[PDB]
C-alpha cells in the first residue's frame, strides 16, 4: 504493498477544522505532486489542491471556497491537508493521490471519510443472524450480522477475516435519530456449516473498535 | 479551467456486448486526457492515460482513443466487474479537471430473489430491543415490494428498507428489510412474516418464524 | 585539452545542467496559472530544449513572471553555450591556417 | 499494369484466423506505406491501419477492436494482414492501398471478400438461358445464364471473356439455405446470334473453379 496511507474516518464539529493525513512508501521521487480530491456522498470526484514535498510549493481549486492548507513534513514522507471552519457541505471522502509530474494519478489512497456533525461518535453493537429453526436449507445457507447505533460513518466489514469473498452483500446503512444502522449478508454450501466457523469481524474506524461475532445455530 | 463533459450518465448494456463512454472537452486538449474506474466504494484505478495507453493490470478488453476534444474509454465484451462509475481527466491546462462521470450497468436475465427471515439475537433481547430482518437477495430487475405481516396483519412501523447497487459478482441487485421494535412489542405477538413481490413470481415469495 | 576545447566542453554540460532545472522550475513556476500547458516534466523538458536552441515553435511557452524568468536564463545558457562552440571552432581554425601559412 | 494483388476470396470459420496478402509491382521505394481498408457490405470505407515495408513499422485504428497484424516481406514486394479471432462484424471486403507518403491512396487493390461462416465452399452450377422457342424478337435479343448454389461470395460472371461491353447486367446474389443465387443478362443485336457465338464465363474465386457456358439456342 500500500502506497498511500489515511486514517479511515473523523468526526468534527461545525466550525470546527481538522488535519488529514496521506502517509507515502514505495519511490518517493523529488518530482512528486501530491493530490487531494473531494467526493460527496453520490456525487463526482473534485480537484482540491496539489503540494510538492520536496519543494513545499502548494496550489488550490481556486473555483471553491477555500477550506484547504496543504503542508508536507519530507522526514517522515508524510502530506497533511487542514480543513477549517468546516460547515456540513465539507462532510466528504478525501483522497490523496501520487502524481510522478505526467499529469495522472498512478496510485490512489483509501480516503478518510470526515463527518462534521454536533452529534457523538459511538461504536456499534454486532448481533448474529443464524436462521430460525423451522426454515429447510437447500445446497447452499444464508447467515448475517447486524451492524446497529453506530456514529460516525463508516464500519468495515469481514468474513473470517477476509477469506471469505465470494456470497458477501454489505448493505447501505439508514440513518436514525443521530445513529447509523446496517446488515451484511453471507452464503455457504449448507455442509460446511456448521462444521466450518464462519465469523464477521467489524470494524470502525472512529471509534478505534475492532469487534468479531461467531454465527452459531440458535439454542 | 477545462470542461470535461460525460454524456451519458448512465450506460445500459447487455453482458458480452462492445461498450463506449464519451469524453468532450471544452477545448482541445491533444491526448492529454486518462480514464479511472470507482467502484461501489472503492478508490479510483488508472485503466488508460494519454487517451490509449495501456497500464499494467488491465483487462485488454479495456482501449482508449481520441484527440482534441473528443475521447472514448471502450470495454469490448462487459463483463459483471465492469459495473463502477468511469471518470476522465485531463492534464493539458492548469489545474487538472475531473468529468461528471458515468455509472455503466448490465441488463442480465430476470432472478427471482433468495428471501430469509432472521429472528432477533438473544444479545439483543437482552439490551431491551427486538430487530426481525429480511434479505431478499440476488435478483433482477432492481423492482422489488417487501410486505411485513405480525400474525396476519400488516405492519409499516418499525420497517428501514436499503438497496445494494448492482453486485460486480453477479450483475443482480438485493435489499434488506428490517423491522424494529421493543423487546415489549416483539414479545406480545407470535408469527413474523415477511413477502416479496418480484416480476419473476405472480405470486409472493413468504418467509414466516413463529416466536413459539 | 586547450582552453577552448575545455570551455566547450563545460558549456555543453553545463547546457545539459540548465536544460534539467529549467524544466524542474518552470513547472513548479507554472503550475497554479490557469491555462498554463508548461505543467508536466516530459514536455517542459522538450521545451527548455526549444527555448535554448531559439527555434520557440510556441507549443509551449511559461505565462508567469517566474515561468518567463526562467525561461530568459534557458535563452541565454542555449545562446552562450552554442557561441562558445562557434568561437571555439573559430579558434581552431585561425591556428591551423597561421601553421599552413608557415607561420 | 496492375500494381496491387490481391486474393478474390477467403472464407473463415467464427473464431479462426487468414492472413491476407498484397503483391505490389511497378515503383516500389523506401518511403512507400501500403494501408488496408475496410468495406462492409453496403457500408463505407473504414481505414484499419498501415505498415512501411522498408522499416516494417506498422501503425493501427485503434477507435476499433484490434483485429489486424501487419507484416511486410520486402524480399517478395508483398504486404501480409493476420486477422484473428473473427466474428461476423468481421465479414467485408478489405483493400489494399499505396501511398507514397504524401497522404492519398494513388492505386487500390482490387480487395478481398472475407466471408466469417460456419457453412462449406460450393462452386456454382451454371445454366443457359436461350428463349423459349415461341418468342417474337426484334433488333435485339436478350440471352443470359444462371449462376446459382454457390457458396462464399463473391462470382465474376464475363461475357465472351470480357469482349461484350455494352448490353450486360448482372443482378445481385440472394441467400437461401446457406447458398447464393444470381442471374447476369446480354443483350446483341438479332442477325449477330446465334451466327456469332455468346459464351458467359463465371469465376468463382473461393473455390478455384472458372467454367465457360455456351448459349445455343433450345433443342
Amino acid at each position: 504493498q500500500v502506497q498511500l496511507q489515511q486514517p479511515g474516518a473523523e468526526l468534527v464539529k461545525p466550525g470546527a477544522s481538522v488535519k488529514l493525513s496521506c502517509k507515502a512508501s514505495g519511490y518517493t521521487f523529488t518530482s512528486d505532486w501530491i493530490h487531494w480530491v473531494k467526493q460527496r456522498p453520490g456525487h463526482g470526484l473534485e480537484w482540491i489542491g496539489e503540494i510538492i514535498p520536496s519543494y513545499g510549493r502548494a496550489n488550490y481549486n481556486e473555483k471553491i471556497q477555500k477550506k484547504a492548507t496543504l503542508t508536507a513534513d519530507k522526514s517522515s514522507s508524510t502530506a497533511f491537508m487542514q480543513l477549517s471552519s468546516l460547515t456540513s457541505e465539507d462532510s466528504a471522502v478525501y483522497y490523496c493521490a501520487r502524481e510522478r509530474g505526467d499529469g495522472y494519478f498512478a496510485v490512489w489512497g483509501a480516503g478518510t471519510t470526515v463527518t462534521v456533525s454536533s452529534a457523538k461518535t459511538t461504536p456499534p453493537s454486532v448481533y448474529p443472524l443464524a436462521p430460525g429453526s423451522a426454515a429447510q436449507t437447500n445446497s447452499m445457507v444464508t447467515l448475517g450480522c447486524l451492524v446497529k447505533g453506530y456514529f460516525p460513518e463508516p464500519v468495515t466489514v469481514t468474513w473470517n477475516s477476509g477469506s471469505l469473498s465470494s456470497g458477501v452483500h454489505t448493505f447501505p446503512a439508514v440513518l436514525q435519530s443521530d445513529l447509523y444502522t446496517l446488515s451484511s449478508s453471507v452464503t455457504v454450501p449448507s455442509s460446511s456449516w456448521p462444521s466450518e466457523t464462519v465469523t464477521c469481524n467489524v470494524a470502525h474506524p472512529a471509534s478505534s473498535t475492532k469487534v468479531d461475532k461467531k454465527i452459531v445455530p440458535r439454542d | 479551467d477545462i470542461l470535461l463533459t460525460q454524456s451519458p450518465a448512465i450506460l445500459s448494456v447487455s453482458p458480452g456486448e462492445r461498450v463506449s463512454f464519451s469524453c468532450r472537452a471544452s477545448q482541445s486538449i491533444g491526448t492529454d486526457i486518462h480514464w479511472y474506474q470507482q467502484r461501489t466504494n472503492g478508490s479510483p484505478r488508472l485503466l488508460i492515460k494519454y487517451a490509449s495507453e495501456s497500464i499494467s493490470g488491465i483487462p485488454s478488453r479495456f482501449s482508449g482513443s481520441g484527440s482534441g476534444t473528443d475521447f472514448t474509454l471502450s470495454i469490448n465484451s462487459v463483463e459483471s466487474e465492469d459495473i463502477a462509475n468511469y471518470y476522465c481527466q485531463q492534464s493539458n491546462r492548469w489545474p487538472f479537471t475531473f468529468g461528471s462521470g458515468t455509472k455503466l450497468e448490465i441488463k442480465r436475465a430476470d432472478a427471482a430473489p433468495t428471501v430469509s427471515i432472521f429472528p432477533p439475537s438473544s444479545e439483543q433481547l437482552t439490551s431491551g430491543g427486538a430487530s426481525v430482518v429480511c434479505f431478499l437477495n440476488n435478483f433482477y430487475p432492481k423492482d422489488i415490494n417487501v410486505k411485513w405481516k405480525i400474525d396476519g396483519s400488516e405492519r409499516q412501523n418499525g420497517v428501514l428498507n436499503s438497496w445494494t447497487d448492482q453486485d460486480s459478482k453477479d450483475s443482480t441487485y438485493s435489499m434488506s428489510s428490517t423491522l424494529t421494535l421493543t423487546k415489549d412489542e416483539y414479545e406480545r405477538h407470535n408469527s413474523y412474516t415477511c413477502e416479496a413481490t418480484h416480476k419473476t413470481s405472480t405470486s409472493p415469495i413468504v418467509k414466516s418464524f413463529n416466536r413459539n | 585539452s586547450a582552453l577552448h576545447w575545455r570551455a566547450a566542453g563545460a558549456a555543453t554540460v553545463l547546457l545539459v545542467i540548465v536544460l534539467l532545472a529549467g524544466s524542474y522550475l518552470a513547472v513548479l513556476a507554472e503550475r497554479g496559472a490557469p491555462g498554463a500547458q508548461l505543467i508536466t516534466y516530459p514536455r517542459a523538458l522538450w521545451w527548455s530544449v526549444v527555448t535554448a536552441t531559439t527555434v520557440g515553435y510556441g507549443d509551449l511557452y511559461p505565462v508567469t513572471l517566474w515561468g518567463r524568468c526562467v525561461a530568459v536564463v534557458v535563452m541565454v545558457a542555449g545562446i552562450t553555450s552554442f557561441g562558445l562552440v562557434t568561437a571555439a571552432l573559430a579558434t581552431w581554425f585561425v591556428g591551423r591556417e597561421q601553421e599552413r601559412r608557415g607561420h
